[PDB]
């Protein structure tokens, strides 16, 4: 689990892995860790899968009701604060959740909020939440700028996910990419980590320590 | 003074209870006879031949030893029987013994009387004859919409209650030493047949039940089969 | 079986009168003349007693009750209402003041509590005003000796010498005819006895009137209380010297 | 007082191109003792939906009966509209999450056909997270079956001979018979290597025609 | 509720070609003290149901009172309460299982293991098990507690699968049950020498045998054991 | 009388009939359903020319595939619309699918029938029936395009074409004479505009009449003033030509 | 207390709501005039309350019921700011007030509010003025000049002297029109004006400036004519 | 026939839009005397009509003032207390089914924001400040 | 009348006029006929529409796979009663795993109807019901009135102009009881019985609904083109 998301000129890039393990045994390698809140909002799954899915679907329903009543699309801040207020009621009951609410609105541009099960809610540019968050965050920090193209940002997300999967035993079965623009999200397919590692090693001369 | 349930008249009467008694008067004839050991008999009006025979049982059973019949608004009697079943179950749970007949009568009387204390409800439009057998012998009781109840040697209520009362008084006078069970069943059938004459131009069905020591082991059972046919033939002969 | 009587039964008339309170006052006015006189060393509360039946034991019913060891009360109006209100006042004197501050409430505060209780009956739902007027006689360390009158409307007034009942007007006139600044407890008792004898139509003995006094101290009754209800023999002895 | 227990079962759901297969062992046990040799765990809940909860027997039975009641009420309240597999999955997710703080100690697998007519298998966790998968095994023998299915269904770690591991083995269509053979072999291996696994295998197959049942014997008859 | 005080012992049961047989002892042990004797743990319901209860006996009395109340309730306004609308083993087992599961879910369980046996109205033998936690299952042979470890292996030697049920006569099943009871008295420290046995047959009906005693025991060889070396 | 749920001697509830009478005084709302969409038209009444006509919302969206129109007491319909939106969103949340139009209509009718007696053993919340009738248009994969008339009585009907409001009689007669099972969306819009012009006492303009449609492809949409004006122009040209 | 005080009549009317409207048509007149910029609220014999920094409310009818409604609206605005991190718009607040008023007309044991409300302001990050009125029945609408109050007339005058496809683009003209419309039914000079401009620019004109406006209006009337 | 004794439905409007109970209470107060309690150290109140309800309202006002003092560690402004009492009196004129209070109040209070002020309130719940009586 | 403002008031002759008005509300409804035999039970309902542009209101509601009903009068009350019956049948099937008997449902409906005729603040139901079912005792048909009176009959009819159908059923009582091998013959008998109640009307595929239950027959409803061959 790495589940990174960052902002750039073209909007928002969200990258996740798909590995779920239980007691050092890999339960699944096809886990969808991105929740489509609505055609204009995405969320990231970290911590408890059931809590994330259930409460983000509930958030999507609340956003649908808000847009029906107000005849206007809800902002990212409002949805993030609704989710945070919902979670803060259940604090101390054992809920575990770490989510990145990412959305592109006309008023606020591209926006990313981080909300945890402890009630913290903060707006930021780059976020990485997971067991292998450190490697991906380091890669992003080393190769970030508010000038990247869409293709460069997608490759940066893939590279960060690949580094996290390589250096963390609990991360990496596949890579899922999403690009959030003012007109909604675009899905950029599922890429196998095993093939991606060899492809990156062949193209870029990285991972010399690994024999291939 | 006849618009609310809990308003006294200038002479001290409650007209809603009297109107409930008037409603009871329109009901069918139901009688109960106590023997030395008890026997309950009811007349069911066959409004049309479309009704399935022996499918509209009116006599109800409480616990395994109480039998109840009622005249008036049948749903009110059913509600009262449900309340009595609840009270009997509570008593049996609390004390492990079947509820005595006087205790059951007191519970029903308290319930009916409480249904006459407020204007948010209306008094029950039924009169109930109920009885059975307990450790102290065989008991018969009659309860009215006002909540007052009494023990009787023989009781009757409904449209043809006067002829039934006259027959019961004659039977009591003619049997100072009591009656048996089968003789009581035959007398109940005869009294029902005689009291049916208040309608004449309407077919009717006779339903009989009994609850006595011996031949029923102190439990309440419906009289069905050859005994009921013998009772019907005896009633028709008279 | 539901109450469904949440609305109030006392309302304002177009002329600004409260009908139920006026009717309660009318019921009070057709009662028994009860009077109270405040003195410099005590307060006397006297009333007349009726006999429902010749076979009835009059001493089984007391028209003057002890609210606190220093506060007593008398009534004019409906007896059962007075009894229920006395029980309520006794409960309030403990559950609201004594169990918190460790002392018996002063007379004014107890009168305020009783007036609040009687006012709650004139505004809540599904009730009627109490058909009684109460005279409260008490003593407290800081306020001295006090006498109060509480009406069915819940309004209480302090009085130096007051009377209620059928002969309320004549008794009030007699009391106001000569009320000096040096009244004593025994002088107040004598004046009360004279006024009650004038108001009553006859049979003025110790078993037909009931009197109580507040003042001084009775350590002999401690087992002291300032409330003393005079016995029939003492009333007869005082009437012998009348 | 411990309100939970383990009955030691093993179930497996495989989604085909136009069919679904849900299989399970029939052994019910507790603490090295065999409660029963034939206690079915896979039930036909209606609308061509087959459900199986594994783990705590009582919680599984309660969940199955609640889901059947939900299907009945859905038919009552929506003019007998057929319940889709995704709608059933979401309803089961809500049922599981309704008692998250006192969760069912079961793992749930449901199978059917989607709105396009293809096999669909949905897997659930005890607290109510579900995902659609092609092959999913649950129980105490899941760790002994999933690698075998990955090797023999997805052809993982297999390459075309003569290419020196440059071209992966292409995926091929598998008939229902091949899925049945793979399921039987996996359950036989699980029976061989797991003490809690193996008294009889019950398989439910869902197609457009309906649901059909097959049974096979295992060791410890 | 939280811990049993007075506890029962193993209840055993099996199916034969025409019905069910269920047996249980009559001990009311108080831990290591055999405090109470002559305690009937086989409750007949109707003319076709027998309920065997093992574990806490206060809860046993509670649920037998519940069964009596259910029988009373089934007869209310039911002219066919003795012919076709009478209670069946399946209905009673479903009610008992629902009650047990509801008690478990509230963390206030009934510390019992219950075996319901009988013959259905269509002639099919019903024999099912329930306990605390609401765990239910069925088998041709059933046993609760200690008898689950010793009585079941012997009974399964006669009725091992479903197809063996039609081949088992009542005499063979009764002999197997008696032998299992003798073995349990041999090897269980909370067992008693006296027990009751109920047979439910589709043709004959309900046969109840009380005050049975374990007999034909072997103790002679114990004369040859001396010391421990 | 003198009771919210009192039966009349003829066997009807007074409050429901009075609510129907109140609805009879409302503005005209028409709905026509075809095999390629459902058109809902409403008449907007302004008590003064200074009112802004764009602030009158008598056509409300329940969900992308379900729209609603109201006639009668427009203030009472806000709670009904809120309940309908909540029910649709809840159904989508619980089943990952769009709720059927008939199911939503039944939910709305249960809400309207509720609060006098629970439809599923619940209590009451309001003390009088709703005073607004609703036309609910929608599309679902089960039956197709559906139009429902919902009344405060709790009963609903499915109509091919339905008009409600003050001019409901003549509009319904025209719908009976005009509607056939092979209409188009443009023909339905023209017919709605024609009937609205006939019913309305004032001249038909784009500032006093509003149109909306629901189709499978584009969901539920509300026409702007320019489109309504061009449709009115086309209707006038067709009337003056043929 | 749950008696249905407001129920339908045989002619399909609710008499309690109509009597609340009659109660509304008894107090001082309140006028709201909207121009190209700024909104002017005029009140006769504080009658203008700031619900938030950008919205103001005027009432006609019962004072204490209006106080209750104002408290509810202020609490709702603060809750909206706390939850959505965005100041409430005029339309949302008007909808909330109208919903409360309607809900009070369909609950047992209560009577409808005898208050008619005028809400004026500007939406956040916007410059278009917004003016709404809510009736005791719970119906709300948008206007440019309404005059909810009844003072024995003003509506006709404002209909005559408004628009012509040209709003009063200057604040001074709007204030003058409001003062003249108030003076149409007021003989003394008992007149209060509050002006609202974007960026939370809510001000109240002093009595001296209102007196100057009245004197100028009188001079204009007596000079040209 | 549960309870049809509702005394003219106290909290309803007249056909002319008036409240009968409030006007009758005003008549009762006008028939009373012509206008001595301490709410706190800085506010005093004079009562007119139905001294018992006046005492109840005065006790409620004292509790409210002491609660404000405890919460903010400052003396309550006169306007806040007057508004609270007026809202309490108005609450009985719209819901509850009970009769309205029959007390007229005259408050005189000093705060740090206005420097001596006077108010009056009636059963209708409307309170008005006055330069002089 | 002074004894008509509520259901908790008795008339001087001992009558409840609110219950009588509820009964009269049934007479203003469409005619529905029910009949049964040893093996099957059949309900035939004539539906109504608001006008030519509206559909025909449903008159048959399914309660369980072995029990159903047909209504005459206020539809919402019928919906409430049907929901209650569905809940009771589901409770019986879950707790005891036994199919609910028709007589038990009749008793439950009687009790629920009675509870609404004795307490202030409520009103009696305004719909009559014909309930058919099949259980271990065979096929059963029951008639339900809002007063709480439940009767068991071989055949009955409720609604408006119901006397013709009832007279036809009484005349042909000895015939339709023996119709056991042919469910369609029983349906034909029911259709011919309801035809006697038609007032210058013709049965169409739009205003005819036919529900049937039987031994090996789950509760099945025929409407529209399904009833083409029964006309």
């Amino acid at each position: 689990t790495t589940t990174l998301a960052f902002r750039f000129q073209g909007g928002i890039i969200v990258a996740v892995d798909s590995r779920a393990t239980a007691g050092n045994w890999v339960a699944s390698q096809t886990v969808k860790k991105v929740i489509e809140i609505n055609p204009f909002l995405l969320g990231t799954m970290a911590g408890g899968a059931a809590d994330c899915q259930f409460w983000e679907t509930w958030l999507g329903s609340q956003c649908r009701l808000h847009e029906l009543r107000e005849k206007e699309r809800i902002s990212v801040a409002a949805a993030s604060k609704i989710l945070s207020n919902l979670v803060y009621q259940y604090k101390g009951a054992g809920l575990s959740m770490g989510t990145m609410i990412c959305g592109y609105t006309r008023k606020e541009g591209p926006t990313i909020y981080y909300v945890d099960s402890d009630g913290t809610r903060l707006k930021g540019d780059i976020f990485c939440v997971g067991s292998g968050q450190t490697f991906a965050y380091g890669v992003l920090d080393s190769n970030y700028k508010w000038d990247l193209s869409v293709e460069d940002a997608l490759y940066l997300g893939k590279r960060s996910i690949l580094a996290a999967a390589h250096r963390d035993a609990y991360s990496g079965g596949s890579v899922n990419l999403y690009h959030v623009t003012e007109d909604g999200w675009i899905y950029h397919g599922n890429h196998d980590v095993g093939e991606l590692f060899w492809k990156v090693k062949e193209e870029e001369g990285s991972f010399n320590n690994v024999i291939g | 003074y006849d618009l609310s349930n809990s308003v006294f008249s200038p002479d001290g009467r409650n007209f809603q209870v009297e109107y409930a008694v008037k409603a009871v008067e329109n009901g069918t004839t139901s009688i109960g006879i106590k023997c030395n050991d008890v026997v309950f008999a009811v007349e069911k009006l066959i409004t049309s031949k479309l009704l399935v025979p022996q499918k509209n049982v009116k006599i109800q059973v409480v616990d395994r030893h109480i039998g109840c019949v009622y005249s008036g608004l049948i749903p009110d009697g059913r509600h009262l029987v449900n309340r009595g079943r609840e009270e009997a179950a509570s008593f049996k749970k609390l004390y492990k013994t079947p509820i005595p007949i006087p205790a059951f009568a007191d519970r029903l009387g308290q319930y009916v009387q409480a249904h006459t204390l407020y204007n948010s409800v209306r008094p029950f439009g039924v009169s109930t004859i109920f009885g059975g057998v307990d450790k102290n012998g065989a008991h018969l009781y009659m309860l009215e919409p006002s909540g007052s109840y009494w023990g009787y040697k023989g009781a009757a209520t409904g449209k043809g209650r006067q002829s039934a009362k006259a027959e019961l008084e004659k039977l009591v006078d003619h049997h100072p030493e009591g009656l048996s069970a089968r003789e009581a069943v035959k007398q109940a059938a005869k009294i029902i047949y005689l009291a049916h004459e208040d309608n004449k131009e309407k077919d009717f069905e006779l339903e009989i039940s009994w609850c006595s020591l011996s031949e029923t082991n102190g439990l309440h059972k419906f009289v069905k089969g050859d005994l009921l046919q013998e009772a019907i033939d005896f009633a028709q002969k008279e | 079986m539901t109450d469904r009587y949440s609305f109030s039964l006392t309302t304002f008339s177009p002329s600004g009168k409260l009908g139920q309170i006026d009717y309660a006052l009318t019921a009070v006015k057709q009662g028994v003349t009860s009077l109270g006189i405040k003195a410099t060393n005590g307060v006397v509360i006297a009333t007349e007693k009726k006999s429902s039946s010749p076979l009835a034991m009059s001493e089984t019913l007391s028209k003057v009750s002890l609210l606190t060891p220093d506060i007593g009360a008398v009534y004019s109006g409906m007896g059962p209402d007075y009894r229920v209100l006395v029980d309520k006042s006794r409960k309030v004197a403990h559950t609201s003041y004594k169990r918190i501050y460790g002392e018996y409430p002063p007379t004014k505060l107890l009168v305020s509590e009783v007036a609040k209780i009687m006012q709650e009956a004139t505004q809540s739902g599904g009730v009627r005003p109490f058909g009684v007027s109460l005279l409260i006689a008490g003593h407290d360390e800081f306020n001295g000796f006090s006498l109060y009158q509480v009406d069915p409307s819940g309004s209480y007034f302090p009085w130096k010498a007051t009377a209620i009942g059928k002969g309320s007007v004549a008794a009030k006139t007699f009391l106001e005819k000569r009320w000096n600044d040096e009244l004593e407890l025994e002088d107040a008792i004598h004046i009360a006895l004279l006024t009650l004898k004038e108001s009553v139509e006859g049979e003025f003995n110790g078993d037909t009137i009931e009197l109580a006094i507040i003042g001084d101290e009775n350590p002999d009754l401690l087992g002291g209380p300032r409330f003393r209800k005079l016995t029939s023999q003492e009333i007869n002895d005082r009437l012998e010297a009348l | 007082f411990n309100p939970y227990g383990d009955n030691g079962g093993t179930i497996l759901g495989i989604a085909g191109e136009d069919f679904a297969v849900l299989a399970g062992d029939t052994r019910n046990i507790t603490d090295y003792s065999i409660n029963s040799r034939y206690e079915p765990k896979v039930f036909d809940c209606g609308d061509n939906i087959v459900m199986s909860a594994n783990g705590f027997a009582a919680d599984g039975d309660a969940l199955v009966k609640r889901f059947k009641n939900s299907v009945k009420w859905y038919h009552f309240d929506h003019n007998d509209k057929k319940l889709s597999i995704n709608s059933a999955a979401r309803n089961i997710q809500h049922l599981l999450y309704g008692k998250r703080f006192f969760p069912y100690y079961v793992h749930t697998i449901i199978a059917g056909l989607d709105e396009d007519g293809k096999g669909a298998v949905y897997s659930f966790d005890p607290v109510g997270s579900y995902e659609r998968e092609q092959c999913r095994a649950g129980g105490a023998a899941a760790s002994l079956i999933m690698p075998f299915l990955d090797n023999q269904v997805n052809f993982k770690n297999q390459y075309e001979p003569g290419t020196n591991g440059k071209v992966k083995k292409p995926l091929k269509y598998l008939s229902v018979e091949e899925v049945i053979k793979l399921v039987r072999d996996s359950f036989t291996s699980a029976t061989e290597r797991h003490i809690q696994v193996g008294d009889g295998l019950e398989i439910l197959i869902v197609t457009k025609d309906g649901v059909r049942k097959e049974f096979y014997e295992l060791k410890r008859d | 509720t939280q811990q049993p005080i007075v506890t029962g012992t193993s209840v055993i049961s099996m199916k034969y070609d025409n019905g069910v047989i269920i047996a249980a002892d009559n001990l009311g042990s108080y831990g290591s003290l055999l405090r109470f004797n002559g305690v009937e743990r086989l409750i007949p319901v109707g003319d076709n149901t027998v309920v065997g209860i093992s574990g806490d006996i206060s809860d046993m009395q509670h649920i037998e009172r519940l069964l009596k109340d259910l029988v009373t309730e089934n007869a209310y306004d039911n002219p066919l309460a003795d012919a076709e609308e009478a209670l069946e083993p399946s209905y009673i087992f479903e009610y008992l299982a629902t009650v047990m599961y509801q008690r478990r879910s509230k963390m206030n369980p009934l510390w019992n293991a219950i075996i319901v046996a009988g013959v259905q109205s269509n002639g099919d033998q019903f024999l099912r098990y329930v306990n605390l936690l609401g765990v239910t299952y069925s088998s041709p042979t059933l046993a609760t507690g200690f008898g689950a470890h010793m009585a079941n292996p012997l009974l399964r030697k006669v009725v091992d699968r479903e197809s063996d049920i039609p081949k088992t006569t009542v005499q063979v099943a009764e002999e197997a049950i008696v032998n299992a009871m003798r073995v349990l008295y041999y090897r269980d420290a909370r067992s008693s020498r006296n027990f009751s046995l109920a047979i439910i047959d589709k043709n004959t009906g309900l046969t109840f045998k009380k005050n049975l005693q374990v007999e034909n025991m072997k103790w002679d060889f114990a004369k040859d054991i001396k010391g421990y070396g | 009388d003198r009771g919210v749920s009192t039966f009349s001697p003829e066997g009807r509830l007074f409050q429901v009939e009075y609510s129907l009478e109140a609805i009879k005084l409302g503005s005209t709302a028409i709905g026509i359903a075809t095999k390629e969409g459902v058109v809902l038209g409403v008449e907007k009444r302004a008590t003064s020319p200074l009112l802004e006509s764009d602030s009158i919302e008598k056509i409300v969206e329940i969900d992308r595939h379900i729209g609603c129109a109201m006639s009668g007491l427009t203030a009472d319909a806000r709670s009904m619309i809120e309940h309908a939106r909540t029910a649709a969103v809840t159904h989508n949340l619980y089943y990952d699918e769009d709720i059927n139009v008939e199911s939503l209509t039944q939910s709305v009718c249960d809400l309207a029938l509720r609060f006098g007696e629970g439809a599923s053993g619940e209590e009451r919340l309001m003390s009088r029936p709703f005073g607004v009738a609703l036309l609910i248009a929608g599309h679902d994969a089960d039956d197709g395009y559906q139009l429902f008339h919902a009344e405060p009585s709790g009963t609903f009907y499915r109509y091919n074409a339905k008009a409600i409001g003050s001019g409901s009689e003549g509009a319904q007669a025209e719908l009976l004479n005009e509607w056939h099972s092979s209409l188009t969306l443009k023909e339905a819009e023209l017919l709605v505009l024609k009937i609205l012009k006939q019913v309305m006492e004032e001249k038909l303009d784009e500032n006093n009449a509003q149109l909306s449609c629901i189709t499978k492809q584009d969901g539920f949409k509300i026409y702007d003033n320019e489109k309504t004006a061009e449709l009115i122009k086309e209707l006038k040209e067709k009337e003056a030509a043929e | 207390y749950d008696r249905a005080l407001s129920i339908f009549s045989p002619d399909g009317h609710i008499f309690q709501v109509e009597y609340a409207l009659e109660a509304v048509k008894r107090g001082t007149c309140a006028v709201g005039v909207k121009g190209k910029n700024c909104v002017v609220l005029g009140c006769e014999r504080s009658k203008v309350s700031k619900i938030d920094s950008h919205v103001v409310l005027s009432f006609s009818g019962l004072n204490a019921d209006s106080r209750i409604l104002i408290e509810k609206a202020r609490v709702e605005a603060q809750s909206h700011r706390l939850t959505l991190e965005d100041p409430v718009t005029v339309e949302y607040l008007t909808r909330y007030v109208a919903g409360v008023q309607q809900r009070y007309t369909q609950s047992g044991g209560v009577r409808p509010f005898g208050v008619s409300t005028l809400i004026a302001g500007f939406d956040p990050r916007d410059d278009e003025p917004k003016l709404y009125q809510t009736e005791p029945s719970g119906i709300y609408s948008s206007w440019s000049a309404q005059t909810i109050g009844r003072n024995s007339t003003v509506r006709e005058f404002l209909e005559k002297n408004y628009d012509r496809k040209e709003p009063p683009a200057t604040v001074e003209e709007c204030v003058k029109l409001t003062v003249r419309s108030l003076l149409e039914v007021v003989q003394t000079g008992n007149i209060e004006i509050t002006v609202v401009k974007p960026d939370s620019d809510i001000v109240a004109l002093s009595s001296e400036e209102i007196n100057q406006y009245v004197t100028q209006i009188e001079q204009e009337k007596q000079e040209q004519q | 026939m549960g309870s049809r004794r509702y005394d003219s439905r106290t909290t309803i409007f007249s056909p002319e839009g008036r409240l009968y109970q409030v006007e009758y209470a005003l008549e009762s107060i006008s028939h009373a005397g012509t206008a001595l309690y301490k709410l706190n150290d800085k506010i005093a109140v004079a009562v007119a009509g139905l001294t018992a309800d006046a005492e109840i309202l005065i006790n409620t006002a004292r509790i409210h003032a002491q609660n404000y003092l405890k919460t903010y560690n400052e003396d309550i402004p006169v306007e806040i207390l007057v508004r609270r009492l007026s809202d309490i009196k108005q609450g009985y004129t719209q819901h509850g089914g009970l009769r309205p209070f029959g007390v007229s109040f005259i408050y005189a209070g000093y705060d740090d924001r206005y420097g001596y002020q006077l108010y009056t309130s009636n059963p209708s719940g409307n309170y008005t400040g006055w330069k002089a009586i | 009348n002074n004894y008509d403002g509520d259901t908790v008031t008795f008339s001087p002759t001992g009558r409840l006029f609110q219950v009588e008005y509820a009964l009269e509300a049934i007479k203003q409804g469409s005619v529905t006929v029910g009949l049964r035999s040893n093996t099957h039970a059949v309900l035939v309902a004539l539906k109504r529409n608001a006008d030519e542009l509206s559909s025909y209101q449903k008159k048959i509601i399914k309660c369980d796979e072995h029990m159903g009903l047909s209504l005459a009068g206020l539809a919402p009350d019928a919906r409430v009663l049907s929901n209650y019956l569905r809940q009771q049948c589901n409770y019986s099937s879950l707790v005891f795993n036994r199919k609910l008997a028709v007589e038990r449902a009749g008793h439950l409906l009687c009790d629920k109807a009675q509870k609404n005729t004795q307490s202030y603040g409520g009103r009696p139901y305004g719909v009559g019901l014909l309930i058919i079912g099949y259980d271990k005792s065979g096929a059963h048909l029951l008639e339900f009135q809002p007063s709480g009176n439940v009767t068991e009959l071989y055949g009955t009819a409720i609604g408006a102009r119901s006397q013709g159908a009832k007279t036809y059923l009484e005349r042909t009582l000895d015939t339709f009881i023996k119709i056991d091998g042919n469910p369609d013959e029983l349906i034909k008998a029911g259709v011919e019985a309801i035809s006697q109640s038609l007032r210058d009307e013709s049965l169409t595929v739009d205003n005819l609904s036919i529900a049937i239950v039987g031994k090996d027959t789950p509760f099945t409803i025929y409407d529209g083109e399904a009833v083409a061959k029964y006309i």
